[PDB]
RNA sequence: UGGCUCAGCGUGUGCCUACCCUACGCCGGCAGGCGCGGGUAACCCGUUGAACCCCAUUCGUGAUGGGGAUCGGGGAUUGCAAUUAUUCCCCAUGAACGAGGAAUUCCCAGUAAGUGCGGGUCAUAAGCUUGCGUUGAUUAAGUCCCUGCCCUUUGUACACACCGCC
C-alpha cells in the first residue's frame, strides 16, 4: 500500500493524556489508553470507519478527532450495551466506557466508598490482604517481606 | 547489542538502498532484508510482495511459515 | 530416481571417509521419497545405522519439550533448509549435509569420573554427535531472533560443511578435540 | 553453639500437656539445628545418636514408650 | 468431467464459494456482525470484514457432505480449544446464535430447507449451484 | 486413528489391494514381480505394523513414567 | 399364527451362556423352526478401580475390579405355546431372559 | 457532606422506599435480583416485622431499639435503612448501624467472623534449612 | 422434637444425604452403577457380588 | 484470526433418593432461557465432526498482539442459603517471569514428551487421580563407580544388632 512512508507522519500522538505510540498499528496503538483494550479498539475502529492496516502515525487528525469522538461517547454510536467498562453504576446510574485517568478516580472512590461503609472488602482493601476469597497461607508473599 | 528498536516506513535512502542491493543476490527472505537493511519485518513482507509485483524478484517456496526468493537467472 | 522432495536427485553425492560411509545412508538404497517413516529402527543395535540420513536429522530437529511430536513441523522445516542451500550454493543440499556431517564430527574424546584418559570415537557416535551439535547450533540460532529456523539451519550446514570455526558445531568439535588433546 | 536441652525443653512448654511425640520433637529439634548452627562437619547419624543420648539421658525428661514428657 | 464438490480443493473452494455468495448481494447478514467475538473461547472477532460470507460458505460445504446438521452439530463443527488462564485448555462449542443466523440466511436464498427429520439440507438449487462453483474453481486452478 | 496412521492405512491397503488382485486376477509372476518389488522399499507397504499402544499404571502419568518422588 | 420373536439372553459367565444358546437353537432347528443365529452384542465391562487400603497409608496401591456382561439374540418364527416350554427346560441359573415379541 | 444526594442507581431514597419489590429487583445486581426473585422465607419476613416495630415504637430523633438476628444473609432493603441490627459472628453480636449507602449488601459483611491477625515470631521449626 | 424443627434442616444433595448401605458411613461412598456402598465394605463384598480382580 | 480434517476407553432416568445423557426448533452477543422429541442403550446423544497437527492471514525480537496474576463494574446458573468472592460469561485492569544457584526426580519403544477426551468425587464443580486414544523421538543393549539388593569365603569386643559398642 503505503511505497516510501507519509510525509506528514507523527511519530508519538498526545491524545487525552497518555502518549500513543505512532509506529504501532493503530488498534493495538490506541490501546495503550487505560479503559480501552483490544476488543474495544477494534470495535470503535470499526465503527470509525478506517481502514486498520493503517498505522497510527498516518491518520490524520480529522480521523483522531472522530476515533476520539466516538470513543468517548459510545453510545450514541451503537456500540452495545454490554460492551462497556462502567455500566450501571452505582451512583448516578447511567451507563459508560471510563476511559482515562478518570477510571482510576473510579476506581478510587469504589474503594473509598467500600471502605466507608467498613464492608469485608473495603477492609480487606485497607489492609494488604486479597480480597476474592483465595488462601494467604502459601502464596502471594512477593509484595510481602 | 542492546536493542534494535529502528524502522518501519523507510525513508528515500533506505527506498532506493533497497531497490539497488536487494534484487540482485540469491536469499532474498523478509528475514535477511529485514536485518540486512534496517527493516521491522512486516515492512520486509510487504516490500517483498510489492517488488514481486513489478517483477524484479522470484518466488520459490511461498509457506505460511518462510517465503523464500531469489534473484532474477542471468543469461 | 527416486530423488528425494520431487527434486535433487540422489545418485551423485559422495562420502570421502571410509569410517563415516559406513553408517550414512543417502546412498541408492536407502533413497525415499520423504524423511518420514514408522521405521522401527530402535529395536536393536546399530539399526540407526541403515536409518537415512535426512530422517535422522528430522528425528533431532525435533526436540526442545514444546516440540516432541511435531515431525511435520520438522519435515517442511528441513525441506524449507534444503531449499535455501541449494539456492545459496548451488550444490546438491544432500552433498552439503553429508559433508557438514563429516567435518562436525569428533574424532578424539576424554572421559572418566577419577575426564582422565582420551579416547577415540566409534564411527556412529561421531555420527550421533555431529547431527546433534548440527541442530543444537541451529536451535540456538533462531531462539530470540528474527531469523526463521529454516535459514538458520541451511547457514549452519553450509559454514558446518566449509568449515569456518563459526559454526556451533566446528566450534564444540575443535574444543572437545582440543580438550582431548590435552591429557592424551 | 546450638543449646539442645534448652531448645527441647522450650519445645516441651509449648506443647499440649507438656507432651510430644518422638518423631515431632525431632524434627522441630533439627530443624533449629539447621538453621542457627555455625559448624558443618557433623553428619545427620551423628546428629541423629547426639539426639537421642539427649532425649533419653536427661532427668528432666520421661519416655512413656513412644513420647517425650517434661517432668515438673 | 466432471466435476463434483469433492474433487476440488476445499480451502480456495470456501475461498471462490464466499466470493461468489457476496457478490449477488441476496444473503441476509446481521447488524452486529463487527461485534461478534465468534465463539466465546476466543478473542479479537475476526480480521476480516466480511467474515459472514465465509461462514455461510463453509457452512453450505459442511451441509452439502453431511447432511441433517442443526446448531447443536455446527457448534460443534467451529468448536475450539479454549486456553483458560493458568488453568489447562479445553474444547469449547462455537457460538448458537452465528449457526442459526448463518442457516436463516442461506435458508433465504432457497438453498437449504428443514428436512423430514431435525435439521437441515441442501435443496438441488443448493448442490446445483455449489456444483457449479466447483468447476468453476477447478477450471482455474487446472488452467 | 489420526492424520498420520490414516495416510499409512490408506497406502498399505492400496499396495495389498493391487497384490490380491493380481494374484486372484493375472499370472503369479507378476505377483511376485509387484510384491517383492515392494518388499525391498519399505516393508511396511506389505506387512501390518503390529505395535499398538501400553496402558497407563496407578503410579504415574503413564505407561513407564512415574510421578516425581519427595524424600524430605 | 406364524410369530417373530426374540429371545435376549444375558450372563457373566460365557461358558455356560453358550451352552444355553446352543441347546435352544438345536431345539429350535429340529423342531422345523427358521431361527437366526445368536448375534453377540459387543461385552460390556463394568470398572470399578479402589485405593486397596482402609486408612491413608501407604504406597498408594489400586485394586481393578471388573464384571464383564455378555448378550446374544435368538429369533423365532412359530407361536409361543412350543417356545415356553423349550425354554422353561434350559434355565441354567446364571442366565436372564427376557422374551419378546418383534412387535413386543 | 456539600451535598446531600443518595441516589442509589439514580434514584435518591424518597421514591426508592415506596417502590415496590418487582422493579428494585431490576434496581439491584443480578445476585440480589436472584434472591428477590427467588422466594424470601419465613424468617427473613419475621426480622422484617421486627424492624418495623422496633422502628415504629422509637421516640422522635433518637436511634431505635438492636435488634439481634442470625441471619447474616439478609438482604439489606431500604426498608431497612436506619435500623438497629445486631448480627451474629457465630460467638457475639455486633452492632451494626444500616446506612443508606449500604442498600445493596448482606448482613453478613459487615459483621466480622475472624480477628484480624497480627504475627508472632516464628516458633522452632518454622524456618528449615 | 418438636417436629417442625427436628430434622427440618433438607438432607437433599449432599454428603449428608448418603451413606453406606452396609456400615452407614459417609465418606469413601462408591455409588457407581447404584451400589452405595463404602470403599472398604466394597472391597470385602465384592468377590461375591461378581467383581472380579481380573488384570 | 479464518479455513480444512482424523479417535479410543467409556457413562447415561437411581430401594430409602429428589439428583440422568441429550438431539432438533425458536429467543439472547455470551453464559443461558423456552418448547419439543429419543434413549433403562451396538437402537438415542453419536458417523462421539476432540485437541495438538495441517493450510492461509496479521504481528516482527519490544515484558511486544509473549504471559495472565491482581483488581473494578455488570449478566446468568445450581442451591433452603453464594458475604470470607460456588461455578460460568462480558468489558476493563495488565504484576512477576527473558529458560532458573546448591541440590534432585522419572524414563529405553508406540516408550519419554506434547495433546486433548471419559470415569471418580458431583445439587453446583477439576490445576487431583484413575483410564483412553492421538502425534511421536534423542540416547543405550553396558557396568558395578555412586545408591542399594542377592550368593560365597573372611573378621568381629555388635545381638535394641554400626543410628552398635566403647
Ligand atoms: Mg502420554
Ligand atoms: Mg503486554
Ligand atoms: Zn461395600
Amino acid at each position: 500500500m503505503s511505497l516510501v512512508i507519509p510525509e506528514k507522519f507523527q511519530h508519538i500522538l498526545r491524545v487525552l493524556n497518555t502518549n500513543i505510540d505512532g509506529r504501532r498499528k493503530i488498534a493495538f496503538a490506541i490501546t495503550a489508553i487505560k479503559g480501552v483494550g483490544r476488543r474495544y479498539a477494534h470495535v470503535v475502529l470499526r465503527k470509525a470507519d478506517i481502514d486498520l492496516t493503517k498505522r497510527a502515525g498516518e491518520l490524520t487528525e480529522d480521523e483522531v478527532e472522530r476515533v476520539i469522538t466516538i470513543m468517548q461517547n459510545p453510545r450514541q454510536y451503537k456500540i452495545p450495551d454490554w460492551f462497556l467498562n462502567r455500566q450501571k453504576d452505582v451512583k448516578d446510574g447511567k451507563y459508560s466506557q471510563v476511559l482515562a485517568n478518570g477510571l482510576d478516580n473510579k476506581l478510587r472512590e469504589d474503594l473509598e466508598r467500600l471502605k466507608k461503609i467498613r464492608a469485608h472488602r473495603g477492609l480487606r482493601h485497607f489492609w494488604g490482604l486479597r480480597v476474592r476469597g483465595q488462601h494467604t497461607k502459601t502464596t502471594g508473599r512477593r509484595g510481602r517481606t | 547489542r542492546d536493542k534494535l528498536n529502528n524502522l518501519v516506513l523507510f525513508d528515500k535512502a533506505t527506498y532506493d538502498k533497497l531497490c539497488k542491493e536487494v534484487p540482485n543476490y540469491k536469499l532474498i527472505t523478509p528475514a535477511v532484508v529485514s536485518e540486512r537493511l534496517k527493516i521491522r519485518g512486516s515492512l520486509a513482507r510487504a516490500a517483498l510482495q510489492e517488488l514481486l509485483s513489478k517483477g524484479l524478484i522470484k518466488l520459490v517456496s511461498k509457506h505460511r511459515a518462510q517465503v523464500i526468493y531469489t534473484r532474477n537467472t542471468k543469461g | 530416481d527416486i530423488k528425494l522432495f520431487g527434486k535433487w536427485s540422489t545418485d551423485d553425492v559422495q562420502i570421502n571417509d571410509i569410517s563415516l560411509q559406513d553408517y550414512i545412508a543417502v546412498k541408492e538404497k536407502y533413497a525415499k521419497y520423504l524423511p518420514h517413516s514408522a521405521g522401527r529402527y530402535a529395536a536393536k543395535r546399530f539399526r540407526k545405522a541403515q536409518c537415512p540420513i535426512v530422517e535422522r536429522l528430522t528425528n533431532s530437529m525435533m526436540m526442545h519439550g514444546r516440540n516432541n511430536g511435531k515431525k511435520l513441523m520438522t519435515v517442511r522445516i528441513v525441506k524449507h533448509a534444503f531449499e535455501i542451500i541449494h539456492l545459496l550454493t548451488g550444490e546438491n543440499p544432500l552433498q552439503v549435509l553429508v559433508n557438514a556431517i563429516i567435518n562436525s564430527g569428533p574424532r578424539e574424546d576424554s572421559t572418566r569420573i577419577g575426564r582422565r584418559q582420551a579416547v577415540d570415537v566409534s564411527p556412529l557416535r561421531r555420527v550421533n554427535q555431529a547431527i546433534w551439535l548440527l541442530c543444537t547450533g541451529a536451535r540456538e540460532a533462531a531462539f530470540r531472533n528474527i531469523k526463521t529456523i529454516a535459514e538458520c539451519l541451511a547457514d549452519e550446514l553450509i559454514n558446518a560443511a566449509k568449515g569456518s570455526s563459526n559454526s556451533y558445531a566446528i566450534k564444540k568439535k575443535d574444543e572437545l578435540e582440543r580438550v582431548a588433546k590435552s591429557n592424551r | 553453639k546450638f543449646n539442645w536441652k534448652g531448645t527441647i525443653k522450650a519445645i516441651l512448654k509449648q506443647a499440649p500437656d507438656n507432651e510430644i511425640t518422638i518423631k515431632k520433637l525431632r524434627k522441630k529439634v533439627l530443624a533449629q539445628y539447621y538453621t542457627v548452627t555455625d559448624e558443618h562437619h557433623r553428619s545427620e547419624e551423628e546428629l541423629l545418636v547426639i539426639f537421642n543420648k539427649k532425649i533419653s539421658k536427661n532427668p528432666t525428661f520421661k519416655l512413656l514408650k513412644d513420647k517425650v514428657k517434661l517432668v515438673k | 468431467p466432471g466435476v463434483t464438490v469433492k474433487d476440488v480443493n476445499q480451502q480456495e473452494f470456501v475461498r471462490a464459494l464466499a466470493a461468489f455468495l457476496k457478490k449477488s448481494g441476496k444473503l441476509k447478514v446481521p447488524e452486529w456482525v463487527d461485534t461478534v467475538k465468534l465463539a466465546k473461547h476466543k478473542e479479537l472477532a475476526p480480521y476480516d470484514e466480511n467474515w459472514f460470507y465465509t461462514r455461510a460458505a463453509s457452512t453450505a460445504r459442511h451441509l452439502y457432505l453431511r447432511g441433517g446438521a442443526g446448531v447443536g452439530s455446527m457448534t460443534k463443527i467451529y468448536g475450539g480449544r479454549q486456553r483458560n488462564g493458568v488453568m489447562p485448555s479445553h474444547f469449547s462449542r462455537g457460538s448458537k446464535s452465528v449457526a442459526r443466523r448463518v442457516l436463516q440466511a442461506l435458508e433465504g436464498l432457497k438453498m437449504v430447507e428443514k428436512d423430514q427429520d431435525g435439521g437441515r439440507k441442501l435443496t438441488p438449487q443448493g448442490q446445483r449451484d455449489l456444483d457449479r462453483i466447483a468447476g468453476q474453481v477447478a477450471a482455474a486452478n487446472k488452467k | 486413528g489420526g492424520h498420520v496412521a490414516q495416510i499409512y492405512a490408506i497406502r498399505q491397503s492400496i499396495s495389498k489391494a493391487l497384490v490380491a488382485y493380481y494374484q486372484k486376477y493375472v499370472d503369479e509372476a507378476s505377483k511376485k514381480e509387484i510384491k517383492d518389488i515392494l518388499i525391498q522399499y519399505d516393508r511396511t507397504l506389505l506387512v501390518a505394523d503390529p505395535r499398538r499402544c501400553e496402558s497407563k499404571k496407578f503410579g504415574g502419568p503413564g505407561a513407564r513414567a512415574r510421578y516425581q518422588k519427595s524424600y524430605r | 399364527a406364524i410369530h417373530r420373536i426374540r429371545i435376549t439372553l444375558t450372563s457373566r459367565n460365557v461358558k455356560s451362556l453358550e451352552k444355553v444358546c446352543a441347546d435352544l437353537i438345536r431345539g429350535a432347528k429340529e423342531k422345523n423352526l427358521k431361527v437366526k443365529g445368536p448375534v453377540r452384542m459387543p461385552t460390556k465391562t463394568l470398572r470399578i478401580t479402589t485405593r486397596k487400603t482402609p486408612c491413608g497409608e501407604g504406597s498408594k496401591t489400586w485394586d481393578r475390579f471388573q464384571m464383564r456382561i455378555h448378550k446374544r439374540l435368538i429369533d423365532l418364527h412359530s407361536p409361543s405355546e412350543i417356545v415356553k416350554q423349550i425354554t422353561s427346560i434350559s434355565i441354567e441359573p446364571g442366565v436372564e431372559v427376557e422374551v419378546t415379541i418383534a412387535d413386543a | 457532606r456539600t451535598f446531600r444526594k443518595f441516589t442509589y442507581r439514580g434514584v435518591d431514597l424518597d421514591q426508592l422506599l415506596d417502590m415496590s419489590y418487582e422493579q428494585l429487583m431490576q434496581l439491584y445486581s443480578a445476585r440480589q435480583r436472584r434472591r428477590l426473585n427467588r422466594g424470601l422465607r419465613r424468617k427473613q419476613h419475621s426480622l422484617l416485622k421486627r424492624l418495623r416495630k422496633a422502628k415504629k415504637e422509637a421516640p422522635p430523633m433518637e436511634k431505635p431499639e438492636v435488634v439481634k438476628t442470625h441471619l447474616r444473609d439478609m438482604i439489606i432493603l431500604p426498608e431497612m435503612v436506619g435500623s438497629m441490627v445486631g448480627v451474629y459472628n457465630g460467638k457475639t453480636f455486633n452492632q451494626v448501624e444500616i446506612k443508606p449507602e449500604m442498600i445493596g449488601h448482606y448482613l453478613g459483611e459487615f459483621s466480622i467472623t475472624y480477628k484480624p491477625v497480627k504475627h508472632g515470631r516464628p516458633g522452632i521449626g518454622a524456618t528449615h534449612s | 422434637g418438636h417436629q417442625q424443627l427436628y430434622w427440618s434442616h433438607p438432607r437433599k444433595f449432599g454428603q449428608g444425604s448418603r451413606s453406606c448401605r452396609v456400615c452407614s458411613n459417609r465418606h469413601g461412598l462408591i455409588r457407581k452403577y447404584g451400589l452405595n456402598m463404602c470403599r472398604q465394605c466394597f472391597r470385602q463384598y465384592a468377590k461375591d457380588i461378581g467383581f472380579i480382580k481380573l488384570d
